[PDB]
């Protein structure tokens, strides 16, 4: 853990596009 | 040792390809003219004693 | 560039050792003068001629301007290739490099006009009244009516100029300061603002008055890989143009001029064009089967030259047709002007000039005339239908003109053509004849030359049998036998034809970046559905079952662009601040992402690329802090948000939070209590595919359109009630329709494609070139991205610890305010030094600064100059004295309570505040008769037990400490201290018995370990927070950080 | 542009090299303004002149 940023190659299985995004709500 | 893309064609076509045994490193470097395309600074082994 | 200069010393030599010794006294001061006005002309490229000059001696000069120009040319020519390759090289070299190779430009353009001017019209007679029947037989078959000229009030005038004055104040709004050319434009374009009508009498009486115009400056754009002209037009002309433009744009859309293949269209980001052609692809008449040998083949080519090779006698000729014909001669007569570099003056004669205002109607019609030549008239007439009834976007009429003609999709993106043909076996082989027959193979030659994808797999891209590319060479040849080679020229080398047949199981194009892989259910194995990103599935329109996949990559050059990109940010100079290095980075990785949504997911050389250029962006800061490499590094110093103190640099990679940096402390009154709160979240999971984003977006339009139909039978208006569920939705927003500017919006017609061509006219880059903010609404939100950071870092006072603020003594975070987007470089590291000045992250060198108890891991300039000015004038010594005094008189007051007889100050060294080898005592009691004393304990340990050893002498010692983010813990400091300045043989104490009080100044805390005779803890205790709480000197400390850090409340 | 000596408010005298195995900092910017010098923000540039390079010498 120095650092480093790691690749996301093969490091998403259970972890989909849309899924925790949401939208705003209308202003008054 | 460090090293010192091939389109499909009618020439390498797997269909026609009868495989029986699965060739190896070993029958590439006992018949270097044979199993080989491009082969440029291969030597010819001794055959037999 | 000292081999040129010996050589130019040589060329001296050579011609002033031949004269003789009169003649070498005169010409060492006669040459040197014209010798670099001979240079200077060849640069400028003015013909050289002097009078009074001999003959050899000037064939003399011209051999050593030749030999210097191939010199420049070859040294030019290497210095596009370093920078291209990814070389680093200085920004200086780029610049005079850019100069260099727009001067080479200039005279190639200078010398191809002259060509024009001399060999005459590459056009032949026959080829023009061909394309001029046709189009005349096109715009008959359509009835369409002519536009006309405005007549004195067309009364829409004045939204049109509304209009065209804001997409001109569209660019000068990102800085404050300008230049006085441009206040002149901006004032110009405010007194447009204040008097409209006589504005538009003045755009009226040049449109049919004006037939010249003054010189159009010419730039050029710093791209790695491919250089592009910006133009500069007067502004007086560029708000007639403008408005010009508007107003050709909203006639011909209401006129309906364009057919619906012509792209881009108004609806349509780039992507679902993408969409709606696999769709297209798909819903055809069984267009998968080859069961009796029929193929699909999909052809996608450029149109090469197309800007340049536009005769402009026969563009007055064409767009007499459809509007005024003083109308086209404004459009022509712009075209004739001179373009000037510098020193440079050259006419335009042949090709349009790219950069104007209504250039974007000019590509966009004549271009309309390539599909009369490509598609033909019949094809043409079929696809867009009946002028009364037309069609939609890859529609037909019926089944049968859909199928009658093997021409079945077409779509042409600015000059990128796309097409898809449909063949049966008996049409394959006459096309293949009919190829053959011209140019024979008998070699099978024609495998050798065939441009390939070579991103995909060796079984998921073409395979080359040999009846599939005489197809694709047949196919080539028939599209570029229609048309004419002196109008316009499609080249094999820039095209691409892929062919799906029994032999090849998947069908491949290029289109808006995107790499679309199509591959159909059938040719493939069983149902299994494994759900994966990236992968679009492909269902039919009436039985609504599953038909093919389509596999998404982004291209190649996208990529070397995106790190073209990257390298011009790491381009920045030292005095460059960080945060713009972050901001320029935050919106590329914006501009990648949110155009390619799901495409990043499914490719990994860019998920390879993207963590690459990261780390070199967060090594691009490391570097700037200190010159030694961090063994390690704290992410949070970067993620953190830019409301905190931090960058806010946005996440793509795979970076986990290590433990033991989520730990937070806190001291109050009943003693010091600790507190403990993973991955950094991604930016890609924060953004809707594409995919639902469309079916989404057709869901609440047609619910949208219900609730109208509904709402007006009723005679209801729609409010925000109705459409509260609908909101962020539909691919132009419904927020759209909650615009001020409805009126005003609704009357700007082709906007997409004025967007796309702004890049001719502004000299910065324009990332979201495929979309405008108030006609699609807005396509992202983070929001949530920021919320999930902050949390994820275990919380705001999580953050708080690494950014020295408890040595503030704020109470709260709330009230404070920084002084005013960007922050220094200076007040970044004093605010993040208890993070960066760790043990653990510049390994075993320490050092320690001579007046203060600041250990220095490492070296750190930046961090020096703000310690010496926090820490100027022994301030160490000053609040180390302060403490004592004040701890004496509190022992001074309370005699008898405590069974003091005499209380004595220590005769303190001035070493003594900052040395840490050893210590002394500060302050000595002596007791009135004896003292019982406890066991040694913490300040707040209330677990005491007293032995019987009684002892007179008592003593109280106190230390300073300046601590970091892992070692601040005061309790385990001052028990350690104590152990180990109680039990050596060079620390010095006249009595067994006594106390040690640490404080540290990085984080104000406090604690006291030690023996404890009764009555003097809660006096020490209530005496401490006193201390802590109202010492002018710890005030002074804590002022002086605050003035350092600019933070206020 | 770059900042003079006179700029620095408060530097002090250098009068111990180390203590305790420990090296003291001089608390002046005058070897730092030998080594390399200042902008005006307060970066800090370093020279990069060190041909034969000393394997032994660059870390005592």
């Amino acid at each position: 853990p120095t650092g480093e940023v790691l690749s996301l190659v093969g490091k998403l299985e259970g972890t989909r596009m849309g899924d925790k995004a949401q939208r705003t709500k209308p202003q008054m | 040792f460090e090293p010192l893309d091939e389109d499909w064609n009618e020439f390498n076509d797997i269909n026609k390809i009868i495989i029986r045994q699965p060739i190896r490193t070993e029958y590439k470097i006992a018949f270097p003219y044979l199993y080989n395309n491009l082969p440029h600074h291969v030597h010819l082994t001794w055959y037999h004693t | 560039s000292h081999f040129d200069l010996e050589l130019r010393a040589a060329v001296m030599h050579d011609i002033l050792d031949m004269m003789p010794e009169g003649i070498k006294q005169n010409k060492a001061r006669t040459i040197l003068q014209h010798l670099s006005e001979a240079w200077r002309c060849w640069k400028a490229n003015i013909p050289w001629k002097v009078p009074g000059l001999p003959t050899p001696i000037e064939n003399m000069i011209l051999r050593y301007v030749k030999a210097k120009a191939d010199w420049w040319t070859n040294t030019a020519h290497y210095n596009r290739e370093r920078i291209r390759r990814g070389a680093t090289v200085d920004k200086t070299v780029c610049k005079k490099n850019l100069g260099r190779l727009t001067r080479l430009y200039l005279k190639a353009e200078q010398e191809r006009q002259h060509n024009y001017l001399k060999d005459g019209p590459y056009i032949t007679a026959e080829e023009a009244v061909a394309v001029y029947t046709t189009t005349v037989h096109w715009l008959e078959s359509r009835r369409f009516s002519p536009i006309p000229f405005p007549p004195l009030s067309y009364k829409h005038d004045t939204k049109l100029l509304i209009l065209a004055l804001e997409r001109l104040k569209e660019a000068y709004s990102v800085k404050s300061r300008l230049n006085q050319s441009q206040r002149e434009e901006l004032g110009l374009i405010e007194q447009a603002y204040d008097n409209p009508h006589e504005a538009l009498s003045r755009i009226k009486r040049h449109l049919l008055t004006q037939r010249a115009f003054k010189e159009v400056g010419i730039e050029f754009m710093d791209l790695y890989s491919h250089l592009v002209p910006v133009y500069d037009v007067e502004p007086l002309e560029k708000i007639t143009d403008a408005y010009l433009d508007q107003y050709l744009w909203y006639e011909a859309d209401k006129r309906r001029l364009f057919p619906p293949w012509i792209k881009p269209a108004d609806t349509e980001p780039p992507p679902l064009l993408v969409y709606k052609w696999c769709q297209g692809i798909n819903n055809l008449q069984d267009v998968w089967e080859t069961s009796e040998g029929e193929c699909n083949v999909m052809l996608e080519s450029r149109f090469e030259k197309m800007y340049e090779k536009i005769d402009l006698t026969l563009l007055n000729r064409l767009l007499r047709l459809i509007v005024d014909h003083n109308i086209a001669d404004y459009m022509t007569a712009k075209n004739n002007v001179v373009i000037n570099y510098k020193d440079m003056n050259h006419t335009n004669s042949y090709g349009i000039i790219r950069g104007l205002q209504f250039a974007s109607f000019i590509v966009q019609y004549y271009g309309l005339v390539m599909d009369l030549l490509v598609l033909g008239l019949h094809r043409a007439s079929e696809m867009a239908g009946p002028p009364q009834m037309p069609n939609d976007f890859l529609s037909f009429q019926d089944i049968a003109t859909e199928a009658a003609h093997p021409i079945r999709l077409f779509c042409r993106y600015i000059d990128r053509i796309h097409i898809f043909f449909r063949f049966t076996a008996d049409e394959a082989r006459d096309l293949i004849q009919r190829y053959l027959t011209e140019h024979p193979d008998p070699n099978n030659e024609n495998i050798v030359g065939y441009n390939n994808k070579k991103c995909w797999p060796r079984d998921a891209r073409m395979r080359l049998m040999k009846h599939d590319v005489n197809l694709g060479r047949a196919v080539f040849w028939d599209i570029k036998n229609r048309l004419p080679r002196s109008v316009t020229t499609v080249q094999w080398e820039n095209s691409f034809v892929s062919v799906y047949s029994k032999d090849n199981p998947n069908l491949l194009f290029n289109m808006c970046g995107f790499e679309c892989r199509i591959l159909p259910k059938c040719r493939t194995s069983y149902e299994e559905f494994t759900h994966k990103d990236g992968v679009w599935n492909l269902q039919n329109e009436v039985t609504k079952e599953r038909t093919a996949q389509c596999f998404l990559r982004v291209d190649d050059e996208s990529m070397q662009r995106f790190h073209n990109r990257v390298r011009q940010i790491l381009m920045a100079s030292g005095s460059t601040t960080f945060t713009k290095i972050v901001n320029k980075w935050n919106t590329a990785l914006i501009g990648l992402m949110t155009y390619f949504r799901e495409a990043v997911v499914n490719t990994q050389e860019l998920l390879d690329l993207l963590v690459k250029c990261e780390n070199k962006i967060q090594t691009r800061i490391k570097i700037g802090l200190n010159s030694k490499m961090p063994s390690r590094f704290p992410p949070v110093v970067f993620y953190t948000p830019k409301e905190l103190g931090g960058l806010g640099m946005l996440s793509m990679g795979h970076v986990l939070i290590p433990q033991s940096d989520l730990r937070w402390s806190k001291q109050t009154d009943v003693g010091i209590t600790h507190f403990r709160s993973q991955l950094i979240p991604n930016l890609y999971r924060y953004i809707q595919p594409w995919e639902s984003e469309f079916i989404d977006s057709q869901r609440v339009w047609a619910e949208y359109a219900l609730k109208r139909q509904e709402a007006i039978a009723q005679n209801r208006r729609l409010t925000l009630e109705d459409l509260e569920d609908s909101w962020d939705r539909g691919i132009p927003r419904i927020n759209t329709l909650f615009q001020k500017d409805r009126h005003t919006l609704a009357y700007d017609k082709g906007w997409r494609v004025r967007t796309d061509f702004k890049q001719y006219q502004v000299l910065k880059q324009n990332p979201f070139w495929w979309t405008h903010q108030r006609h699609d609404g807005k396509l992202w939100n983070l929001n949530n991205y920021r919320t999930d950071m902050i949390q994820a870092l275990g919380g705001v006072e999580g953050i708080l610890e690494h950014t020295l603020f408890k040595g503030t003594y704020f109470p709260t975070w709330e009230g404070l305010f920084w002084e005013k987007n960007q922050i220094p470089n200076r007040r970044f590291t004093l605010w993040w030094s208890p993070t960066i000045n760790r043990a653990n992250v510049y390994v075993g060198f320490q050092v320690q600064l001579d007046l203060t108890g600041i250990f220095m891991h490492g070296k750190i300039p930046t961090l020096k100059i703000s310690l010496i000015q926090i820490f100027r004038a022994h301030l160490w010594q000053k609040i180390h004295e302060s403490i004592v005094m004040d701890l004496c008189q509190v022992f001074d007051q309370e005699l008898d309570a405590l069974e003091i007889e005499t209380v004595q100050k220590e005769t303190i060294h001035p070493r003594k505040s900052y040395k840490m080898n050893s210590s002394c005592a500060d302050i000595l009691l002596f007791a009135s008769y004896k003292w019982n004393v406890s066991r040694p304990s913490l300040l707040a340990d209330s677990k005491d037990v007293m032995d019987s050893t009684t002892t007179q002498k008592y003593w109280i010692d106190i230390q300073l400490r300046w601590g970091d983010y892992d070692s601040h813990d005061i309790e385990r400091y001052a028990r350690a201290k104590f152990l180990d300045y109680t039990t050596d043989n060079m620390s010095i104490y006249p009595s067994p018995t006594g106390v040690l009080i640490a404080i540290d100044l990085a984080y104000n805390l406090h604690s006291a370990y030690g023996n404890w005779f009764p009555g003097s803890k809660p006096l020490i205790q209530q005496a401490m927070a006193k201390i802590m709480k109202a010492n002018p000197a710890l005030y002074v400390l804590r002022e002086r950080i605050r003035k350092g850090l600019q933070l206020y409340s | 542009d770059i900042l003079a000596s006179e700029d620095v408010e408060g530097q002090e005298a250098a009068t111990l090299p180390s203590e305790g195995g420990v090296r003291i900092t001089p608390f002046n910017l005058q070897e730092e303004m030998e080594e390399g010098h200042f902008d005006a923000d307060g970066n800090y540039f370093l020279n990069r002149d060190a041909q034969i390079r000393d394997s032994w010498l660059d870390n005592i």
